[PDB]
RNA sequence: AGGUAGAUUACCUGACGUUCCCAUCUGUGUGAACAUAAUGGUACUGAUCAGGCUCUAAGCAUCUUUACUUCCGUGUUCGGAUGGGAACGGGUGUAUCCUACUUGAUAUGAACCUACC
RNA sequence: GGCGGCACAUCUGUUACAAGAUAACGCAGGUGUCCAAAGAUGAACUCAAUGAGGACAGAAACCUCAUGUAGAAUAUAAGGG
RNA sequence: CAACAUCUUGUCAAACUAUGAAUAAACAAAGAAGAAUUCUCAGUGUUAAAUACACUUCAGGAAUUUAAAU
């Protein structure tokens, strides 16, 4: 008893009922795998600004 | 019925341009890609090492990270019913600087030129200039006269049939 | 002060190959004769394709050597003296080179042995002019102009002046 | 006749001409795009190379860095300005090729402003030993790259004499001392060649074999009065006179282009002569 | 024997030329495509009458040899060997397939073996064309109408106003001949080339 | 005007004859030394007696090629749409998009940095 | 259904409809391997073929010059490079 | 006779192709939050050294204009 192997009939109108789920803007801002030298400059400054910010907070 | 090879159906997709074989240019390896630029992926079959997948050939992506010998490029790939974010790492030989914003980046300059004058006219008191008009589709043309001194007429009628043999 | 000094046809090469059809044994002696005749160790040429009709791919077949300048000028006389400068007019290629083939190596009869045998030889002479280097230098390798290049007639006159050879159109 | 000429219009249509500077055989493009590809994380940082070329009379040394518009030259020191520093004849030898390298390095450092902390070697005894420049205080040496072009790197090539002057002049060029005139024997074998050793030993030998060959090979040497013993002390004074001051028309129209009107009028005359011939 | 002509009439399937992938094709039934006096100069025969096919179908190679025989026998009998030039302008470049089925045999589970050769024509595509002098034109139009009975579908005989296989009309060939723009090749003409080096 | 390094990679290529070289580049003499191979032919090194002979470069031609423009042609094909025609085969009409080969006219370069004249 | 075959894991070209996916026991074929070098790097050189020539040598042996956009070679099947 | 070159002629290709549509595919048309200008300005690196360049919430901070960009 053979059968129909495959058919794309209706498979594209199904996907447009709930439309193409675009990615959120948080997905475009990942910093994984970036340049190891760039990620070491960004870390070395964020630590520097935070240390001077927390010290000023402690002073007041 | 096709196969599952990585580079299947590439008789005409990877073939080099006619009389374009051999080495690439020297501005391919000299353009400077900075993070946030719009570049176009174009698979180069001459350089096999690092050839991007054939489904990304011609897609436009944003440079997200510039590594010493490869340029990170992120594109949107379509899946069953959702759009995912793909983060490749393509060597500069396989990508081309896209000029999608060629028109946009020349509108910014025109506005910036005007706004520069408005900070001088206002300081010196002159009436400031108005910003450039926005772009509109081809608007309906108005009514215009036509002179009767440089005019000529050609009668138009259906043509009598002439046999082609 | 005419630039005719820069068209002096000179002999800049001479090739003597002994194409024996057998590998080794006989060939090794074919190199010995070329060592005495020229004074420099010859090279060995291997087969290009294997043909059963010739009993021949990597097996050494022939041995050829090149000489230039003064050393190649005298050996050209010996090969011509055997022919007595009677070179056929069909021995000159359209590129300006001429050649001839001798059957017995005269060599030296003082120390001659039947072990070596009798080996034939082919003489090929390449003619040139000052300025032919532009097609052999590594940097900016180019192609010589057609006016500077030699002809079949240009090679005939050179052979009919220095050696006074008689060309036969038979 | 039996031709089968493979030059027909069906053969030119498929033709792919090579790059222009490769069509002339002047640039090795495969090994040039390795001296030009800078790390992509260094955005538009220049990558200098030393372009060393030897003509029949002049040793050309330039420090250049690539660009999209075209290769740009930072500094250049030819070997035809040696007569200013004393060296009058033999401007293409191994000894004059060391001077132009030293002349370039001291000209470059003076231009940038690092000629005070980068002195290299100055004496004559140490001219035979490899000297790799080192970090000074907290300022690294200027870094270049030799670009020999289409010249083989044989064990005694002159192009590494220009490199020899650079490293002894202060500029840092990455190298290994296995291709100078030394790389064997001792340092004096290299030192002698830097000071015209291989040239002085020629005329002290040709003058003893044939007095007419000596005239032929060194005709302009004898007329200038440069004895073989004086080569060591003319090159040493050249090095002393390079360090103390290294800080640096007529046109002949030929043919012109024939305009369109003259071009089309010539054919009509040629056609008329063809027609009047019959 | 041979399958009825109505089986392989409609044009279906991708073109199937004889090549290294399709091995074992019976040869075409036609080998001589040009008949008559093929060496007569262009100006000898001014009158040209075509056969135009008006149906999209497969004219089998058996219907060209069988038609070429009819034109040759009915034109030698009426005009002569030297008085006409008829050229068949379709070649059998398509291979029809057949699945010979013998019930102690396989079902519909296999491909087809090569059957013959046919030429894919379309609407308005000239099949056969000829040239002859004026005095023998009525004796060739009659022969051409007899040849349409061996073809399938609708065929239209068109009396072209052009010259003997050239593109110019019956008077433009006279203008170009007297000016000097026509150079003979024995059977065809050649344009006078105003390009390339000026001769001596 | 010339040499070095280039970017665009035939408007840059191929063939036929051409014109200067004053500087420059090339060709040019040679083999003691590093170095080189069967050959100082190549690469390597030392040099300056002559040379524009070939290079290179500037020009020529109803020059092959190639790069722009018109024509080819709204003809091929095609998106949309009948209870349109035909027994089929195929092919209209409407609102639209619109090639290619050929051929004809033009062109045979431009530019960036350092040096010398 | 059986017998036959593998469309059962897998690659190339085509059917395939100039993005991606894409069927038939559709077509033309291929894999269960081979390699201490056929991996890596540097240097030198230019290949198949044709024309002209050189004793035996000729349609095929070796050598020289000219032309030679890859018509050669790259372990294999095909397509790319 | 032929064979080899060359200039034309008639007809073809799913596993041929120089050129190459229509329909399409994926971008941009101002969201570290709606632009811009000026001044000031630090941490890590790249660099021959930077006052260049790269990342740092267009690091940060202060004023002026500003709702405009099919």
């Amino acid at each position: 008893s053979k059968d129909k192997n495959r058919s794309s009939h209706n498979q594209s109108h199904k996907a447009h009922r709930n439309g193409f789920y675009k990615p959120k803007k948080s997905a475009y801002m990942s910093t994984k795998g970036m340049n190891v030298q760039v990620l070491k400059n960004t870390k070395a400054q964020r630590k520097f600004a935070l240390a001077k910010k927390l010290e000023a907070k402690k002073a007041a | 019925p096709l196969s599952n090879g990585r580079n299947r159906r590439t008789r005409k997709l990877f073939k080099r341009p006619f009389r374009g074989h051999g080495l690439s240019n020297t501005s391919t390896i000299l353009h400077t890609y900075k993070v946030g630029d719009y570049v176009t992926i174009l698979c180069n079959s001459s350089i096999q090492h690092g050839l991007p997948y054939k489904a990304f050939h011609g897609k436009t992506g944003r440079v997200w990270n510039v590594n010493p010998h490869a340029i990170g490029v992120m594109v949107n790939k379509k899946v069953n019913n959702r759009i995912v974010v793909k983060r490749l790492h393509i060597s500069p030989e396989h990508i081309k600087p896209s000029g999608c914003q060629k028109d946009f980046l020349e509108r910014k300059a025109a506005v910036a030129a005007i706004r520069k004058q408005n900070i001088q006219l206002k300081k010196e008191g002159k009436p400031l200039l108005p910003l450039p008009a926005k772009r509109l589709p081809k608007q309906p043309r108005p009514a215009e006269l036509i002179k009767g001194a440089d005019i000529k007429f050609t009668t138009v009628a259906p043509l009598k049939f002439e046999e082609l043999y | 002060c005419k630039s005719d000094v820069m068209r002096k046809i000179k002999i800049d090469k001479l090739v003597l190959n002994i194409s024996v059809g057998e590998s080794g044994d006989r060939l090794t002696r074919a190199a010995k004769v070329l060592e005495t005749l020229t004074g420099q160790t010859p090279v060995l040429s291997e087969a290009r394709y294997t043909v059963r009709a010739f009993s021949i791919r990597n097996d050494q077949i022939a041995c050829h050597v090149t000489v230039r300048g003064a050393k190649a000028a005298e050996i050209l006389e010996k090969g011509l003296k055997v022919k007595e400068f009677e070179l056929k007019a069909n021995n000159f290629s359209a590129t300006g080179n001429f050649g001839f083939g001798i059957e017995e190596h005269i060599d030296l009869g003082l120390k001659y042995d039947p072990q070596v045998g009798i080996y034939g030889m082919d003489f090929f002479v390449v003619l040139a002019r000052p300025g032919f280097r532009v097609s052999r230098r590594k940097r900016m390798q180019d192609k010589i102009g057609r006016d500077h290049l030699l002809t079949k007639e240009d090679a005939i006159n050179w052979f009919k002046e220095t050696y006074e050879g008689i060309v036969l159109n038979k | 006749g039996f031709l089968k000429v493979i030059k027909n219009r069906a053969y030119f249509k498929k033709y792919q001409t090579q790059f222009r500077r490769r069509r002339e055989g002047k640039t090795d493009y495969y090994a040039r795009r390795k001296m030009i590809f800078q790390d992509k994380d260094k955005f538009k940082t220049p990558k200098y190379r030393v372009v060393v070329r030897i003509t029949n009379k002049t040793v050309i040394a330039q420090i250049a860095y690539s660009e999209i518009i075209g290769d740009k030259i930072l500094c250049a020191a030819y070997s035809h300005e040696l007569p200013r520093y004393g060296v009058k004849l033999g401007l293409t030898n191994y000894a004059a090729a060391y001077c132009t390298g030293l002349l370039l390095a001291r000209r470059l450092l003076q231009k940038l402003g690092m000629d005070k902390q980068f002195v290299g070697v100055s004496d004559a005894a140490k001219l035979g030993e490899d000297y790799t420049p080192e970090e000074v205080d907290e300022r690294r040496p200027f870094k270049c790259i030799l670009d020999v072009g289409l010249a083989r790197t044989t064990t005694g090539s002159k192009v590494f004499a220009v490199l020899k002057g650079m490293c002894d002049g202060g500029v840092y060029v990455p190298h290994s001392a296995t291709r100078f005139a030394g790389a064997g024997e001792n340092e004096e074998a290299l030192r002698s060649r830097i000071l015209g050793g291989h040239v002085a030993a020629y005329m002290k030998y040709l003058s003893g074999e044939d007095a007419d060959l000596y005239k032929k090979q060194f005709g302009r040497f004898i007329a200038a009065g440069i004895a073989p013993e004086a080569l060591e002390n003319i090159y040493i004074e050249a090095h002393k006179k390079i360090r103390e001051n290294p800080a640096a028309h007529k046109k002949y129209p030929t043919s012109k282009k024939l305009t369109l009107e003259q071009r089309k009028a010539a054919i009509q005359a040629k056609l008329a002569k063809l027609a009047q011939q019959a | 024997g041979r399958r009825p002509g109505r089986c392989y009439r409609l044009v279906r399937g991708h073109p199937y030329p004889k090549s290294k992938y399709c091995r074992g094709v019976p040869d075409p039934r036609i080998k001589l495509f040009d008949i008559g006096n093929r060496s007569a100069p262009c100006d000898d025969f001014p009158c040209c009458v075509h056969i135009v096919g008006l149906e999209r179908e497969n004219i089998s190679s058996e219907a060209m040899e069988a038609a070429r025989i009819s034109i040759n026998k009915n034109m030698l009998k009426y005009a002569g060997k030297d008085g006409f030039h008829v050229r068949i302008r379709i070649h059998p470049f398509h291979v029809l397939r057949i699945n010979k089925m013998l019930l102690q045999t396989g079902m519909r589970g296999a491909w087809g073996k090569s059957y013959g050769s046919c030429a894919r024509v379309k609407v308005g595509q000239v099949l056969i064309s000829g040239r002859c002098k004026e005095q023998h034109l009525p004796a060739m139009i009659k022969s051409f109408r007899l040849a349409c009975y061996k073809f399938a579908g609708r065929q239209k005989l068109v009396i072209s106003n052009k010259w003997g296989f050239t593109k110019y009309t019956k008077e433009e060939y006279q203008q170009l001949k007297k000016d000097g723009k026509i150079i003979a090749d024995g059977c065809y003409f050649k344009l006078a080339t105003t390009k390339g080096p000026l001769p001596k």
